[PDB]
DNA sequence: CGTTTCATTGTTGTTCTTAGTATATA
DNA sequence: TATATACTAAGAAC
């Protein structure tokens, strides 16, 4: 898939003046492009960006004119975004004098679109323009613009200073052509479109989420040997690990080419070198002696597999597995191979049966052949736009492990009072971060920790903005929306001290 | 126990004339018997607790040596960790042929005396240094009166029986096979910890496993603390560890040596050395190039102290096994770090249990890592089979995933079944039933490698070749269901494959 | 006063890294 | 036909 994104800022007067106890319009949506281009730069998407900042005290567009295409300033054309582009951003900008109209820049983006998003293979296109609607504007071209935005494939959104739920006139004659210009481009739905700038910066302060493609395995499903069935096998949950790793550079030079990982291999007798890649051959460790295994051997003695070979071994009871047990390291998800509806007919009567005789599968999985087989819970999952099928690794007996752990209910030395038994029913009771809302028992959830962005990634990315956007300078602490991010919802905690408060009477806490 | 502690078994077979040729039949041998248990549990404890000692000593031999000096006394092969060195020994015994090395070598089976037999075993645990978590002697012999015939020998077997058992030391005899003289109550009731003529504790030491284990080791404490003051002492615990097969050593081709691998980081551009001071780390963004310190890329995870942050409380109906991301690990406390945590600990997992609630908390488990969102599902203990541990009580660890882990799948439409179909599918679910227990299968990977390792160690005529229930048994899915397949290929199957 | 013995603190296993090979996709 | 995108499977580091 392609985008390509064509920012638009303006730059006249009236963003130069604002109420003093909120941020102008003007610094407001800066910070919001500035991180923005911030979201795009460490997204390795292709999306490629240009920057319209119409409203220019002078004019410097591919379109100028004596009135016709007037007073704009294309930043840099459509192509991929990067860091001086952000610096320049942040410093180029400069407040205005004057006022200017939008559908201007719009028309030009239009054109600035259709002149290189054909010169350039593309799927999908957007346009933003930024404002705040102080404009001298005339409907002539609106019926043409959303039309051409209509074929050109082009979508409109418009970001401004006030909220949906005090203003010029002029910015509200203005707001109400909004309305009906994107009411004119998609539907009633249009009201979406429109966008303040607060609840842009708290839609947008997070860094971009690393969406992550997977792969269509398609997989027949086996039970017995007569029963083979197209599946679909699809990764749900997996520990996601960065994708570029950290090239190791040599200082004061900065090449990747001038540093060499070079492995010698010695023999301890007076560091007599071995020849690298060829005299080597791997052993084991059987007690206390080494086996000269080999890699040949390896390859002749190795087990060996049919191939994909997801058969199902059995079924069986909901509570015959565990929790506990599921020894996964990823959690598939398992699909009909589509455009054949009888096999997704077949799978949707194997998994509602499983599901009102709670019954499980133990499926043998392999993802493919000269790789290890696999054995575990094959669950079924229901969803009204969709029933599911999910696939964990269960644990081979080897991997499963046993320890005593001397119970607890033997509690002679320990002795939890009643006092400290109606004090934990206090806390539990008082904590409770779920608390059931809307009388359809949807808990007070405001901490799924399932849309929550993973903060290791969040502080990686800041990281490298913070000393690329700098020369050599001292790390930042954690971003203080981080933190809150983390840290549960603040209604909790200020339920938390009365209860905490009665603990620390009836416990001891030796040091 | 102490964990640097290691198991020690000593292996000690009868060797008069008595079970030597015993031989009623031509279908067993005791010697042959006990030989081929010996090897079985020797080789089995290789693969399984490689740090353990074993010993074989076999009484009433003819030659003699032992660290004494005494008689009728052979120590085959001392305690040390086990190897292959003594495979090879114990298997030169194992045949007809190799019965006959074994009598002309040490003896036809002299007279003896269990006493000097306890005494000597005796000596070979007090021998080696390395200190033993569980000491056991494994007698092998159907003589079940080791003498009626002198009464002070039988004294003096009472007497240094008894103070074995109280050194710190167990014994255990299996009844092997007699013709008659099966009991165990004549001279052995005051001695080991009804009665037959073969012993079931014996056929368990030839089922032939290559499990491997680790004791109760601490994965890593930490200190949960219920708020910025309340501070309890947890040990994080694991109870599945998906076993990778152990990391070859690399060796050299003819000497098969080590070779002790120096892997370094030098210059291009000169033939420099490059030290750890001398790297940078780098990326590449925006066209534009970075630098941090290599001790920056890891400043850039610093989060948290070590420890565990509870924050509040959950249903457990919301915490959805639909989302599994990381093997699960086990809460319990531990009452060294914060003196008298374990009670409240108790008091959660008590209280919790009762209003069947979830507990959430922030996991870091050392320095230098990214926290994730970990719930303390309690787990209530059940005993009922034998009233031994089956599921310990405590806490769960359910990490939660991230948002970066969802994997948006590819959305597709729905076609709901008709309730016939689903209606003959649950006679189907219902026939392939089978009871799942938890220690049910084996990889064949790491099965097989263990196997294709004792085959090379030995050369054994040809490599184990196990076969292993993770094939499933296509003939059993295909008699005990029926050919209900082509029921639902005549429900639900256009031509089209 | 010298010699011997014993007990304890350093010990690590695990995770992450890179690799390598894998394939289909554009 | 080229390119990267995926994966697993290694490794060693700590």
């Amino acid at each position: 898939n392609k985008a390509a994104v064509v920012l638009c800022m303006d730059v006249g007067f009236t963003m130069s003046n604002s109420i003093p106890g909120i941020e102008s319009p003007f610094e407001q949506a800066k910070k919001v492009i500035t991180m923005f281009v911030q979201r795009q730069v460490f997204a390795e998407n292709k999306d490629e960006i240009a920057l319209v900042l119409f409203g220019t005290d002078g004019t410097d567009n591919p379109l100028s004119g004596g009135d016709q295409y007037q007073n704009i300033t294309v930043h840099r054309h459509l192509m991929l975004p990067d860091f001086d582009l952000l610096e320049d951003i942040e410093s180029k900008i400069q407040p205005g004098s004057q006022q200017a109209d939008f559908l201007d820049a719009l028309i030009v983006s239009m054109d600035v679109i259709q002149h290189e998003t054909i010169g350039k293979k593309f799927e999908k296109r957007h346009i933003e323009i930024f404002t705040d609607l102080s404009s001298r504007f005339s409907k002539s071209q609106l019926d043409i613009i959303i039309h051409s935005l209509k074929k050109c494939d082009i979508s409109l959104q418009f970001f401004l200073p006030f909220s949906l739920g005090g203003i010029t006139e002029q910015q509200k004659e203005g707001l109400e052509i909004v309305k009906m210009v994107m009411i004119s481009l998609e539907g009633e739905d249009g009201l979406d479109e429109i966008y303040s700038f607060s609840e842009s910066l708290r839609k947008l302060c997070v860094f971009k989420k690393i969406e992550r493609h997977s792969i269509h395995w398609p997989c027949r499903l086996t039970i017995g040997s007569n029963l083979s069935i197209r599946i679909a096998a699809y990764k749900s949950i997996l520990q996601e690990r960065v994708k570029k790793t950290w090239t190791v550079v040599d200082a004061k030079t900065l090449k990747k080419e001038d540093i060499q990982k070079e492995t010698v291999y010695c023999l301890n007798d007076d560091d007599e070198t071995e020849v690298l890649k060829e005299d080597i051959i791997q052993g084991f460790r059987y007690g206390s002696d080494i086996v000269p295994f080999s890699k040949v051997d390896e390859e002749q003695m190795k087990y060996k597999s049919e191939g994909k070979c997801f058969s199902v071994l059995g079924f069986c009871k909901s509570s015959q597995v565990q929790r506990r047990f599921f020894m996964g390291n990823q959690v598939l998800k398992v699909f009909a191979a589509r455009d054949d509806e009888a096999a997704a007919v077949a799978l949707s009567s194997l998994i509602h049966a499983l599901d009102d005789l709670d019954m499980v599968a133990i499926v043998r999985y392999a993802y493919d052949k000269r790789a290890n087989p696999q054995v575990g819970v094959a669950f079924p999952h229901i969803k009204h736009n969709y029933e599911c099928l999910v696939y964990v690794q269960l644990p081979f007996m080897e991997d499963l492990r046993q320890y005593m752990f001397s119970s607890l209910k033997n509690s002679k030395k320990y002795a939890p009072t009643e006092a400290q038994l109606n004090a934990v029913d206090a806390l539990i009771d008082s904590m409770s971060l779920a608390k059931k809302d809307e009388k359809t028992d949807t808990l007070e959830d405001l901490f799924p920790t399932t849309k929550i962005p993973n903060p290791r990634f969040q502080r990686l990315f800041q990281c490298l903005l913070h000393r690329a956007l700098h020369p050599r300078e001292p790390l930042p602490p954690i971003q203080q929306h981080i933190w809150n991010m983390l840290n549960p919802p603040a209604e909790v905690t200020t339920k938390s001290q009365i209860p905490l408060s009665k603990i620390k009477t009836l416990f001891p806490l030796i040091e | 126990y102490k964990y640097s502690g290691r198991d020690s078994l000593i292996f000690l077979v009868d060797a008069s004339k008595a079970m030597f040729e015993s031989q009623s039949e031509d279908e067993l041998t005791p010697f042959d018997m006990s030989i081929q248990c010996i090897q079985s549990v020797y080789i089995s404890k290789i693969i399984s607790s490689d740090r353990d000692l074993l010993a074989v000593v076999f009484y009433g031999t003819e030659k003699d040596k032992n660290s004494v000096n005494f008689k009728n006394i052979y120590v085959l092969q001392e305690l040390d960790n086990p190897g292959a060195k003594r495979i090879l020994e114990l298997d030169q015994f194992k045949g007809q042929q190799g019965q006959k090395r074994f009598q002309d070598m040490m003896g036809h089976g002299s007279d003896y005396s269990l006493s000097e037999v306890l005494w000597v075993c005796a000596n070979l645990f007090s021998d080696v240094q390395f200190k033993m978590s569980h000491k056991r002697i494994m007698l092998f012999t159907n003589e079940d009166n080791p003498h009626g015939n002198d009464s002070a020998k039988a004294s003096r077997a009472r007497t240094k029986a008894g103070d074995l058992r109280d050194t710190g030391i167990f014994l255990d005899l299996m009844h092997l096979k007699k013709p008659g003289g099966f009991d165990i109550s004549l001279f052995y009731r005051d001695i080991i910890s009804v009665h037959f003529e073969e012993s079931s504790k014996l056929e368990d030491l030839l089922r032939k496993v290559r499990a491997k284990e680790t004791r109760k080791r601490a994965l890593s404490r930490l200190k949960l603390k219920l708020n910025k003051d309340i501070v309890i002492s947890v040990g994080i615990y694991n109870l599945v560890q998906k076993a990778l097969k152990p990391p070859p050593i690399k060796l050299y081709r003819e000497t098969n040596e080590p070779v002790k691998t120096k892997t370094r980081t030098f210059n291009t551009s000169t033939g420099g050395l490059l030290l750890p001071s001398d790297t940078k780390r780098s990326q590449i963004y925006g066209s534009r190039q970075i630098i941090l310190e290599k001790e920056e890329t890891e400043e850039l995870k610093r989060f948290d102290d070590p420890g565990l942050m509870l924050m509040g409380f959950k249903p457990l109906v919301l915490l959805k096994k639909h989302h599994y991301l990381r093997p699960s690990l086990f809460v319990y406390p531990e009452e060294s770090l914060v003196i008298g945590s374990s009670t409240l600990f108790s008091a959660l997992l008590i209280k919790c249990l009762e209003k069947e609630v979830a507990a959430l908390c922030r996991y870091t488990p050392r320095r230098n890592i990214p926290p994730y969102f970990v719930a303390l599902v309690p787990q209530e203990e059940e005993l009922d089979d034998q009233k031994i541990q089956v599921t310990p009580p405590g806490f769960q660890l359910v990490f939660l995933p991230f948002a970066d882990d969802k994997r948006k799948m590819p959305f597709t439409e729905k076609i709901m079944a008709t309730p016939e179909q689903v209606g003959k599918m649950k006679a189907i679910v219902e026939k392939l039933r089978f009871t799942y227990r938890s220690d049910s299968f084996e990889n064949p990977v790491l099965q097989q490698h263990f196997r294709n390792l004792e085959a090379l160690a030995l050369d054994l005529m040809e490599p184990e070749q196990a076969v292993d229930l993770t094939l499933p048994k296509v003939e059993a899915m295909n008699k005990r269901l029926g050919s209900l397949v082509d029921e639902f290929k005549e429900l639900v199957y256009p031509p089209d494959y």
